């Protein structure tokens, strides 16, 4: 879990999995990896962060941000700032992963992000041109496809009898993994330049945060339309993949009848209804920074939604009603929200348990 | 090539060709060599007819291939895809809207094409049965834009029983394969070339206008549309 | 110059190309309202005719101006499928034949574009009024009318039309031009008088065609709007569609130089 | 029936200041709620700084 | 007096609904008060140990 | 540019300006083919404060005397919330657009179209 | 000359005390009734304050031509 709504609804990561984090400058790329990062505190997956030639200052905000979350007692942080030897950055995301292995081998599960996979590219080019290898497109070296492939086939999960041969005998019945979330930066959303290609081809899915969303205040930025994880549903407790699946016909609906918003009163009846839903579930996945959800707490927002309990709410009040709605269970229905958050089980008491308190809050708060 | 000589018809996927066609610039960059048009090896066709040029039906037995095509920034005129489509006798198109739809086979039959597709090769009775379903589906993704926009009412009748022809033709190119039956929940079917021409041309000429579209859907051979229909 | 334009050109395109999209939908609504608008005024024009030709047949005494030996209607808004040129080019051929035969032409106009080609012209005019809703009222149509009906009893006019698109489908809008002046077994009882009622039918009659002819001029700017935004859509995607392959080509060519370049220096240094 | 709709209105019209006030008493729940979690996040706060 | 009798209901819930808005905002007030004076106590203690 | 760093009034108000000129982004191409009429009223009224908006950030400096011609101007951070705020409101939609070009504070806005 | 994209970096300096008073803005003025005639191409009737600039813009452009071997003192 990432703790973001539009990520773990319709884009889900699971254990041993490889997403990319792709889009251009100053979009939130970083922001969604530490969250994700944060979120882990918890969880039992153990968490490592690399950042490749980024400033000093930079990464000791990022770190500043990771121990007022309480995050850092469960992070390594592997540092190749951008005054430093051009080999130590292209041999970080390496050390890194191999400090993330060791969990993955004895048993356990890791999640590992390379804040810029395009910068460990960058100093890899500069050593082959010094050591004058022969050039390709955009002067990179012929290998530059292996150096990343090579790095993100080690995320994985691995079988029970891989752990108790490594173990010899000692870790027996579980099953390891490293998950991986590289980052990548386009430049005015070119993602047909060779590096971006290569990663693309590589990995298991794509996040693609977009500039245009960014700035008509969609904070998590993330385009649903492009975005995929080609595990799925495979990724997904009960609950999350019970709800998730309006949450994409709304969207997807939302894309096909959006100009006809200033013609609306124009629209057939059935088609004005569709538009309200979908710019009520784009309102929904609006999220702040810092602020990851628990699976009980992202199944209410999902839950009023797709089943109909925002038809009478203004969409410019959608946010403060999922905020205050949050406040009621967590008051409240404590016990309902602990129990779902066991396994994100669901059945048919919870289902008429969280209709009966959306009801009542309906009708005093 | 070894099964081929024992004297068999053999199937050769490549899971993907673009990767073959990278692997080969790659390794012209690792040796040296000066690059070509949008950075490509200056080997790029030679490499590509060595591979392509061994498929083929010989005098003892038969390679075919499917192979899975990857088109750089969304180009059909990069180097790349120029070079492979040059080898290419059929196109096969899946289609995520035909599988909303619940078509599991999900082949696009209007942007999916074939070289075979020639009276001259597969005879005018194949030829203008292939056709014939072609003319109709286009007709129909047409009038669907009219009945979204302006309504049902506004068709003609000959368009609204070719509306009806269209459906029943759309889910009767539906069909359970053995491997698929975990999903189905239905036993698998091997249609024949003469079993599925003869269909077809039924379906087209009207033959089967007072079945059920249902009745045509997941079924296999006509025959089996017909019974499945009396229930 | 590059393929940085190019980008921009096809952004550009892509934008008007869904607002032209959801334009069509708009009109095909409003052609639906304007479609039942015209239903809603056929009972008083069908009975009142049956009145006025049984009244007179019953008075034969009394043969009212109007039953014995051009108004013209335009759009306020553009985007139309040359559905007011239509008109005015059948506009001009009547006219030319009363040109041809000898006789003068007054003319009233309704709407906006129906103004634009007098005084682009300097045509004469006896009427006018424009900014109609599209939803029409009788009550602005009686002050022009009132112009043309008391030509025809001064004598100013000795014959009077009415010159608008007809809805013949949702694909067709022909252009025509019909006459308003001039036009059982038992009897009414008369109150007032037969010849004071004559006279009010008549006026009520011809004010009841008048708005019959707006209100179907409407569907018909409607219906050829939303081809006009259909076309409008289709030639977008032609501009795209060409676009993409210039873009395809600079893309190209930007690549193979870059490696001259980093070739060029590398057999150098 | 103008003295027994009286009564009536008199009824419903009481009945909806008590049931008013009770939304200022789950309001009341609420700050006292707010406050405390906000005691037990500045403790929180204080132990996490001085570790440092 | 039927209208009166659902119109001093609305007017009253509306005033109360005021009321335990007022209530939460002077609590959420509260809260961050009790948090950021804690940080700056716990702050000074640090500089208080390092400075010694 | 953070609440926590600053505050949420000055933070909603960047964000606020930020919202209506990237709408604006894309109406300028629909305005350009058709006309401005076939829009609707929520977007006339937003392009009105777009094009002033955008005209309020002018401001003329000191050192740039020598080319406007016009005295070089100095705001505070208060003023120019204050003024990008009440715009954003709508208050000032009762002044011409040519208003707010080079006029630092949004109180000389008031004052330029009074000339 | 596009007066848009052309500029001085030393500005008024460079000029005489009459000819710097009577030309102040027209560069900025005439960059912006550059834009101000693509946007009123297909608009409704616009105010008075709208009007006048587009009036006032077509005139100094106007004067800006000038025939070549025919300077101005
Ligand atoms: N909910 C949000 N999610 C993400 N970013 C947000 C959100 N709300 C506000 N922001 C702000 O957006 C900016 C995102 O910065 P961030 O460093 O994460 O972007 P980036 O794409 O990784 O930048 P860079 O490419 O330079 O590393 C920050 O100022 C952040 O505080
Ligand atoms: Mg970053």
């Amino acid at each position: 879990q990432t703790g973001y709504k539009s990520v773990d609804a319709m884009i889900p990561v699971g254990r041993g999995q490889r997403e990319l984090i792709i889009g251009d400058r100053q979009i939130g790329k970083t922001a969604l990896a530490v969250d994700a990062i944060i979120n882990q505190k918890d969880s039992g997956i153990k968490c490592v962060y690399v950042a490749i030639g980024q400033k000093q200052s930079t990464i000791a905000n990022v770190v500043r941000k990771l121990e007022e979350n309480g995050a850092l007692a469960n992070t390594i942080v592997v540092a190749a700032s951008a005054s430093e030897s051009a080999a130590l950055q292209y041999l970080a995301p390496y050390s890194g992963c191999t400090m993330g292995e060791y969990f993955r081998d004895r048993g356990e599960d890791a999640l590992i992000v390379y804040d810029d996979l395009s910068k460990q590219a960058v100093a890899y080019r500069q050593i082959s041109l010094l050591l004058r290898r022969p050039p390709g497109r955009e002067a990179y070296p012929g290998d530059v496809f292996y150096l990343h492939s090579r790095l993100l086939e080690r995320a994985s999960r691995v079988s029970e009898e891989y752990v108790e041969k490594f173990t010899n005998g000692a870790v027996t019945g579980k099953t390891g993994s490293l998950t991986a979330l590289p980052i990548i930066e386009t430049q005015a959303g070119d993602v047909s330049a060779f590096v971006p290609t290569n990663v693309i081809s590589i990995t298991d899915g794509q996040i693609f945060l977009e500039s245009a969303m960014f700035n008509s205040g969609i904070r998590p930025a993330v385009n649903a339309g492009i975005s995929v994880s080609r595990v799925g549903g495979a990724a997904q407790t009960k609950i999350i993949k019970k709800l998730s699946g309006g949450i994409r016909t709304a969207l997807a609906q939302y894309r096909e009848l959006a100009a006809f918003a200033q013609f609306a009163s124009d629209l057939d009846e059935a088609t004005r209804k569709q538009l309200e839903h979908g710019q009520r579930v784009t309102e929904l996945m609006k999220q702040k920074q810092y602020a990851p959800m628990s699976i009980a707490e992202m199944s209410l927002s999902l839950y009023a939604a797709e089943r109909g309990f925002l038809q009478d709410v203004e969409i410019a009040k959608v946010g403060s009603f999922e905020q205050a709605l949050i406040s009621y269970f967590q008051r409240e229905h404590a016990a309902l929200l602990a129990k779902i958050n066991e396994k994100g089980d669901f059945n048919d008491e919870i289902d008429a348990g969280i209709k009966a308190g959306i009801e009542k809050f309906k009708a005093t708060q | 090539e070894k099964f081929r000589d024992e004297g068999r018809d053999v199937l050769l996927f490549i899971d993907n060709i673009y990767r073959y066609t990278l692997a080969g610039t790659e390794v012209s960059a690792l040796l040296g060599r000066m690059p070509s048009a949008v950075g490509y090896q200056p080997t790029l066709a030679e490499e590509m007819g060595v591979l392509q040029e061994r498929i083929t039906s010989t005098k003892k037995g038969s390679i075919t291939s499917i192979q899975a095509v990857y088109v750089p920034a969304d180009d059909l005129t990069d180097p790349s895809p120029a070079t492979t489509f040059a080898h290419l006798d059929a196109t096969v198109v899946l289609s995520r809207d035909i599988a909303s739809l619940g078509i599991y086979p999900a082949v696009d039959p209007l942007d999916s094409t074939s070289r075979q597709l020639d009276p001259l090769v597969i005879g005018q009775d194949h030829y203008d049965t292939a056709r014939g379903v072609q003319y109709v589906l286009q007709r129909y993704k047409e009038l669907k834009d009219i009945i979204a926009i302006l309504g049902m009412d506004e068709l003609s009748e000959a368009d609204k029983l070719l509306v009806a022809r269209a459906r029943k033709i759309q889910r009767f190119l539906s069909q359970p394969f053995f491997v698929a039956e975990v999903f189905t929940g239905s036993p698998g079917k091997y249609v024949s070339l003469k079993d599925t021409i003869a269909g077809f041309k039924g379906i087209l000429n009207g033959d089967y206008d007072h079945l059920p579209e249902q009745a045509f859907y997941m079924v296999g051979g006509i025959e089996e549309a017909v019974e499945k229909a009396k229930k | 110059a590059g393929a940085k334009e190019i980008r921009s050109k096809i952004a550009s395109i892509k934008s008007t190309q869904k607002i032209t999209n959801a334009m069509e939908k708009v009109a095909v609504s409003k052609m639906r309202k304007a479609q039942m608008r015209m239903a809603a005024g056929r009972p008083y024009a069908e009975r009142i005719r049956q009145v006025i030709g049984h009244l007179a047949n019953a008075n034969p005494e009394y043969r009212h101006p109007f039953m014995v030996e051009y108004i013209v209607v335009s759009s306020d808004r553009g985007l139309c499928g040359g559905l007011n040129i239509n008109l005015f080019k059948s506009l001009v051929k009547d006219m030319s034949g009363y040109r041809e035969q000898g006789a003068e032409i007054d003319l009233c106009v309704i709407g906006s574009k129906g103004a634009s080609f007098f005084r682009s012209f300097g045509g004469n005019v006896v009427a006018a009024i424009s900014h109609l809703g599209e939803e029409p009222s009788i009550n602005d149509l009686i002050g022009s009318v009132k112009v043309m009906l008391d030509a025809y009893l001064e004598g100013r006019i000795d014959r009077l039309f009415v010159v608008s698109n007809k809805f013949v489908n949702t694909m067709t809008q022909k252009p025509t031009v019909e006459q308003l002046i001039p036009l059982h077994h038992w009897d009414y009882l008369y109150e007032p008088d037969a010849k004071s009622l004559l006279d009010g039918l008549l006026v009520r009659y011809v004010e009841s065609q008048v708005y019959q002819a707006v209100v179907e001029n409407n569907a018909c700017e409607q219906a050829a709007r939303m081809i006009a935004m259909k076309n409008a859509t289709d030639n977008a995607g032609e501009l795209i569609s060409d676009l993409q392959l210039i873009y395809n080509k600079a893309r190209q060519a930007a690549i193979t130089q870059e490696i001259s370049e980093i070739v060029g220096g590398a057999a150098a240094v | 029936d103008l003295e027994l709709a009286h009564e009536k209105a008199g009824q419903q019209l009481r009945e909806a200041k008590a049931q008013a006030a009770e939304i200022v008493e789950q309001a009341k729940k609420r700050a006292n709620q707010i406050v405390d979690e906000a005691r037990d996040q500045a403790r929180t706060e204080g132990e996490r700084l001085k570790a440092q």
